[PDB]
RNA sequence: CGACUCUUAGCGGUGGAUCACUCGGCUCGUGCGUCGAUGAAGAACGCAGCUAGCUGCGAGAAUUAAUGUGAAUUGCAGGUUGAUCAUCGACACUUCGAACGCACUUGCGGCCCCGGGUUCCUCCCGGGGCUACGCCUGUCUGAGCGUCGCU
RNA sequence: CUGCUUCUGGGUCGGGGUUUCGUACGUAGCAGAGCAGCUGCUGCGAUCUAUUGAAAGUCAGCCCUCGACACAAGGGUUUGU
RNA sequence: CCAAGCGUUGGAUUGUUCACCCACUAAUAGGGAACGUGAGCUGGGUUUAGACCGUCGUGAGACAGGUUAGUUUUACCCUACU
RNA sequence: UGACUCUCUUAAGGUAGCCAAAUGCCUCGUCAUCUAAUUAGUGACGCGCAUGAAUGGAUGAACGAGAUUCCCACUGUCCCUACCUACUAUCCAGCGAAACCACAGCCAAGGGAACGGGCUUGGCGGAAUCAGCGGGGAAAGAAGACCCUGUUGAGCUUGACUC
RNA sequence: CCGCCGCAGGUGCAGAUCUUGGUGGUAGUAGCAAAUAUUCAAACGAGAACUUUGAAGGCCGAAGUGGAGAAGGGUUCCAUGUGAACAGCAGUUGAACAUGGGUCAGUCGGUCCUGAGAGAUGGGCGAGCGCCGUUCCGAAGGGACGGGCGAUGGCCUCCGUUGCCCUCAGCCGAUCGAAAGGGAGUCGGGUUCAGAUCCCCGAAUCCGGAGUGGCGGAGAUGGGCGCCGCGAGGCGUCCAGUGCGGUAACGCGACCGAUCCCGGAGAAGCCGGCGGGAGCCCCGGGGAGAGUUCUCUUUUCUUUGUGAAGGGCAGGGCGCCCUGGAAUGGGUUCGCCCCGAGAGAGGGGCCCGUGCCUUGGAAAGCGUCGCGGUUCCGGCGGCGUCCGGUGAGCUCUCGCUGGCCCUUGAAAAUCCGGGGGAGAGGGUGUAAAUCUCGCGCCGGGCCGUACCCAUAUCCGCAGCAGGUCUCCAAGGUGAACAGCCUCUGGCAUGUUGGAACAAUGUAGGUAAGGGAAGUCGGCAAGCCGGAUCCGUAACUUCGGGAUAAGGAUUGGCUCUAAGGGCUGGCAGCCGACUUAGAACUGGUGCGGACCAGGGGAAUCCGACUGUUUAAUUAAAACAAAGCAUCGCGAAGGCCCGCGGCGGGUGUUG
RNA sequence: UUAGGACCCGAAAGAUGGUGAACUAUGCCUGGGCAGGGCGAAGCCAGAGGAAACUCUGGUGGAGGUCCGUAGCGGUCCUGACGUGCGAAUCGGUCGUCCGACCUGGGUAUAGGGGCGAAAGACUAAUCGAACCAUCUAGUAGCUGGUUCCCUCCAAAGUUUCCC
RNA sequence: AAAUACCGGCACGAGACCGAUAGUCAACAAGUACCGUAAGGGAAAGUUGAAAAGAACUUUGAAGAGAGAGUUCAAGAGGGCG
C-alpha cells in the first residue's frame, strides 16, 4: 500500500534494481551466452510474492 | 457545487476521524478536523448529576497548558465537589461531632449513680 | 484445355529426429575426516567506470596485505621499485540468525566514558564500551523464632 | 428481373395528382372564468373564432411530368467451329 | 368382398400409455417405424442428494406405499433433407 | 350392531379426538357438493392394510417467494398465427481458436456378435460449394454413479467378533 | 567407422484413453452481439473508422462512468523517444518497450496505550523437542524524601554528580496486541512534467529543556510608636506579611508546599421528538463579464474570499445562586414536565460559542478591464469583491428531552483538581523561598508519504459483465438518497469496423372475435397500481383482517376564502407555503412519461420474525418463545487434556 | 517355480509427521452503516353524557424481532439468457428482508476422526460422509489394458479330483 | 587403542556406465523461472565457423523484409545459425 514497512520498502527497491534489461556490451563478451533477461518481472503478469 | 475531500489518510467516519466546514481566504471551503468537546468535572460526592462550575470543559491531556484558576473555583474541595455537598457535609461533619460530646457527656452521667 | 483432387519425384518451407561431438552425470574405489557465543549453518541487503543474472566479496565490499609467479586484464574505454594470476598465514568481515540490553517497529532504553552544543553543565547531538539465558569455581553483600555460641 | 441517346434516355430537383393527419405560425377581434392597473381606453389570461380542409409529410419499392439541372456514346476481364 | 385413396375431431378429471365421461361427427377403426420421435421441446411421473407421514427395524436405515422441493449440456464436421 | 359378559396372548387393548388427511392397500372407496363432463377440490361417512394424545392429539386469528381447488377480472397460453423493433446470424476488410477424428462417409433386403458407411445381391454414382437443419453416424462428453462380481474399500449403526 | 571369432546387455514397437515433443483435417470455420452513438473538418505522420485539436450530437446524472482514501499492488506515477513483440481490428496511441526523472513533516499516520487475546520467567508436567500456565506451589522493589562520615567542579563559596547506611514504598504481573479504539500540538496562500496540512512565503501552536535561571509582574514592602518642620516629609524602633474582591453561584494574571489519600477527565449503547449554529440550495435587488435579441424579455447564465491561535460580542445551555413565600394552584413543552427538598416574578453566576466582529487582512485570493518584459515574471496598474430576506429544505454538528433492554452498551497510557500539612522561606531588606502570570532562548530524531483504489494498476491464469472497506453529494418533477431530465466534473459505448435487413434466435412491443378452450399446472404475459373523498365482510388471540372487497375523482386556466410574523379587539409594514370551494375550458383527456398492490372463497402444513444445503433442494426442514422432564449444594454436575495442586461452564451457585 | 517393486501401467484405501480459518462456519474485541411513506401501543389533554363507579368523543404522543419500500443484504420463479460462457455459478426480468435473531471491515480464538455448525453431513482457501502437503510407496490387485526381429519344426485345453 | 562402519563433508583416481526425451530435478544465470496463503510442487533450455572473417559498399521500401556486392573450403554454416 501507501504504508509500508522498511524492510517491504527494502524488498520491492531491490526487485526494482533487478528488474532492468541486460548491458549490450556482455554479449560481446568471450564465454558469452545470454541473449536476453529471463528474469524480467512484468507488474501485471507476476505478482512478486507477498 | 462544492462535494469535498479527506485531507488525511483515515478514509472512514470514527470519532477522531471528525471535520467542519471551513471557507478559507481562497473563497474555497475545506475540512478542518475539529478537536473533541470536553467535558467539565463531575462531582467527587456522587448526589449531583450534573457536572461542576467554574473548571473550563476541555479534552485532559489540554489542563497541563491551563491556569491553575481555570482548573478549580475558590473555596474548599474547589474543582473537585458542588458547593451543595460541601456545606451539607459542612453541616455533617459538624452536627455528627456534636452528637459524639452529647454521649461523651451521657456515658460519664450514665456511669457516676452506680 | 480446366480449377480441384490423389500418387511419385525434384526443389523450397514447417519441424528438430538422426548421426557425430561432451568443462555434465552415474557408479565403484582411495586418502582425509574440519562447523559454532573468538557469532556457525541459513537468510537479508549492499558492493563493479560502463552490470540485470551467475559467480565473487562486505562500507577496505567482483576485494586489502604478505607470499609465490613474472607481463598482463580484455566486451570497451581509461591509466619490473612487479602487470596478473594462483596461494593464502596477516587484517578486515553491514543486518537478521543459537542471536544476546528490551522489543521485533527498526520501535525504546539503562550505565560508564569521549568529542561537538562547549567552556563537565545538566538536557541536547555524535562517537565508543558494556547491558541475554542456563550453569561451574571462587568473590562480595545482606537472609533465616536453621543448629549453636559467647556476652 | 430491369435501365444506360429515335435529338434523345434515365437520374435528380421542382410542380401536379393521390393520400395521411385534422385546421399551422403570425395576425386580427365589443370572443373569453376573470384579475391587476389607470378615469371607457390599458396589461395578464388557458382557451375560443376568423384567416384555414389550413400547415406538414407523401416512394425511399405511389402516380403523371416535359419545367429547371447536370449527366449519358466510357472503363475492366474474357471468349473461335 | 376388391380396397389403405381419403379422413378419423373439441374437451372435464388423470403425470399417466390405459380408462371413463360430455359434446359434435360421414366416422370419431387398430397399429408400426430402437414399445418412431430429449444435440426437437417439456420435465408432470419415475429414479440421487433436502424434508414429512404411515407401517417395518434395537439402530443405522428400508418401502413398484403416499407427499413436497428439486442444473435437461454440445453441431461449426460427414451424410440425409431443405 | 353389540352398551352387558367371559377368555387368550409376557403388560394394556387405541380413550378424548381427527380421517381415504403430506397418514387408506383395496380405490378412480360410497354419499353430497362444484362442472356440460372432474382418477382433481371441498364437506361428510368410518371395523382406520397401517389415525391418535409433548414418539404430542384437536384447533387456530396474523403470517408465508410453502403445497392445492375454485371464482371474478385480465390477457397471444391457446383457436391461429401475423407484423414491427433492437442485437445477432448472413456478406465483407482485419484477426482467428476448439472439441472431435481407424480409414471414412448414398440406399433396399440378405446373412452376420441376432439393427452395416464398407461384405453379398440388386438399386446406382458427376467437380468445387453456400445458407439452413437436426433423420442418422447405435454422434461428442466421462474406464455405468443402476445391476452384479471382487475373499477391494469407506461413512454410519448395533444385540456382530476382538480389543 | 566397420567385417570375422568370442564376450556382455538398459538390445528390435503400431497399439498400452502409453510418455515427451512436433504437425494436421475441422478452418480462414466458431467467433470478435451485456450496460443508447457517433459525426464533420483540421493537425502530426509512409500510413488514420480508432491518435490529437475544434465544432456538433449524446451518455454517466451527486446511492455518478465525478473528486479523494483504506486493504492489496509496487513504479503501474511523470516526461521524452520507439512502433519488433504485446494491448484477441488498427494505432502516429498505451498501464507495452527503451532511456531518464519523481514521494521532503515536532504539528498527517506509525511510534505510545491497552482491548479481545498472545506469551516468557517461577512453578508443574514431559522419554524428549517441549507443553501447560500468566499470578498461579515465588526472597518477584535496584526506586525517593531525610542524616552524620567522606571524596569531588566553580574564589571546593555552598551547591550540583555521588560513595557508604538509616527511615518510605504494595496496588499483582516480563513482553506483545489497533496505520478504524484511546492518544498533547498547523494552518492560509503560492509553487511541479510528476510531491505537498510535508517544499517556498506568511501566520501560529505543542512538548521537553536550561548549568551560575534572560528580563518583567506576583510574592511584597504594612500597621502602632518617639523627634524636626507653616505643613508635607523626616530619622529610629516594635510587631505583621505563603495574594485579593463577591451575601452567594463564583470572579480577578500569577497566588508556597512532600510521602500519602480521595476524586475527576480519558470513558460509554441504540432509537425517537424538538431546538441552536454552520455548509449547500432557495427569494428580492446591486455590480462585473458572457449568452439570446427575427420578435418578446429592467432578460437568462456565471461570479460577488477571508485560515489557525487570540480578544470581545452574539446566541445557546444550566439538575447553579440570592431575594421571597406560592391554592382560586400556578410555570411550561411538539411530547413532557416542574414546584414548601423553595414555584412564579425579579437580580446575578458559570459553561460552550465551530456564529459574528476584530488582530490576522488585503499586502494575498478571485472577478474583471487595461499596460509592459517578444521571452528572464508570485510583473507593475486601475475598478469591484455589495445590501438584504426566507425554511417542517437537505447534510454535518451542538444541546435539551423522552423511549428501549431477563441487551445496560470497553480498558489502559496520559492528564488534572482537591483533602491533608511533613516541611520550606526571609526578619524590614539589593528581602527571601517560591509562581499553573506576561514575554525571551534552544531543540524535536526514526519510519511511511509517488500512483491506481476499479467495467484496464487489487483478487478471480487475462485490460475477465464476478468479487472487494469508506468520505463528499447540485437543479427540476416527486412522499422520496425512487425513476426520468439537466449543471459542475467525467466519458467515447466498453477487446473491431463497413454493407445489408433472410431463416432461426436473443431482448422489447402490438393484435380483430373469443377468452385458459393451451398446459402437469394461468408457467410466461397481462390486469391492478400514486393521491384525495366516500365505503369496507367472514373470522379474530379483539391487536388485527385492511390499501379487504367496492365505488367516485384527478389536466389546464382563473379566482375566492382560510390558516401567520412584526412595530402603537385598531392601524402601520413584511409574509412563506399548504388546504378547501368555485367558475371557465379542451375531440372525456388528465397519477398522461416516470414511479406504481390483481382480487375473492377455501384446504394442507408450519404460529409468527429469523436461519438453511456457497455451485441443482429456501421447504412443511432447522430455530424460536412457551411447556415439561433429567442431573448437580462444589471433595459437585457436565465436559476437555498425553500429562499435571491442569483446563472450560465459572468475574458461576 | 519362487521371494523380492519383480513383465510394464493402474485402484478405493491405510499409517506417519506437518501446513492451513486471506474463502467459509461460529464466539470474542474495536469501528462503520441503514431514504421516504402506512398503521397508530401506553402515557397525556380537553370536551360531552351520567349519581359515583365510571362509559364515551376528538386531539396529542410515536410503540413495534410492525407494514409498503430505497441503498444494503439475500437469491423465488422464468426450470429465461449463457452453457468449448463475461463467469470452474454469471446475466436479466420478477422476487425475500430492510430497527433487528440486522448488514459489514479490521483484530482475535477454535485445526483434520479435529474444529465450527438456528443442523444441510453443511462449512473448514474452486477440495469435505473426514481438508491439504510430504513420506512409508514403485502399497496390494484372483481385475482391465499393453507386452517390440525373421524363417524352420512340433503343437493344445476348456475335462477329472480338491479348495471361503 | 587396533581390526570395524561411512549414499553427509573435503580432496582425488577410475569405469565392458549414460550420451542432451538419456544420465542427477539440474551439462546452460537450476533447486533457477513459474505455481501455491503456506507446507511445498518445480521445469524447459548443449552445438555459427578453423578464425567473426558476424555480410563494408550500392539499391527498392515507412520499416520489417529483399536484390546485387563481399567473407569463408562452405552461407547449400547468416548471430536458437553442424
Amino acid at each position: 500500500s501507501s504504508h509500508k514497512t522498511f524492510r517491504i520498502k527494502r524488498f520491492l527497491a531491490k526487485k526494482q534494481k533487478q528488474n532492468r534489461p541486460i548491458p549490450q556490451w556482455i554479449w560481446m563478451k568471450t564465454g558469452n551466452k545470454i541473449r536476453y533477461n529471463s528474469k524480467r518481472r512484468h507488474w501485471r503478469r507476476t505478482k512478486l510474492g507477498l | 457545487v462544492q462535494r469535498l475531500t479527506y485531507r488525511r489518510r483515515l478514509s472512514y467516519n470514527t470519532a477522531s476521524n471528525k471535520t467542519r466546514l471551513s471557507r478559507t481566504p481562497g473563497n474555497r471551503i475545506v475540512y478542518l478536523y475539529t478537536k473533541k468537546v470536553g467535558k467539565a468535572p463531575k462531582s467527587a460526592c456522587g448526589v449531583c448529576p450534573g457536572r461542576l462550575r467554574g473548571v473550563r470543559a476541555v479534552r485532559p491531556k489540554v489542563l497541563m497548558r491551563l491556569s491553575k484558576t481555570k482548573k478549580h473555583v475558590s473555596r474548599a474541595y474547589g474543582g473537585s465537589m458542588c458547593a451543595k455537598c460541601v456545606r451539607d457535609r459542612i453541616k455533617r461533619a459538624f452536627l455528627i461531632e456534636e452528637q459524639k460530646i452529647v454521649v461523651k457527656v451521657l456515658k460519664a452521667q450514665a456511669q457516676s449513680q452506680k
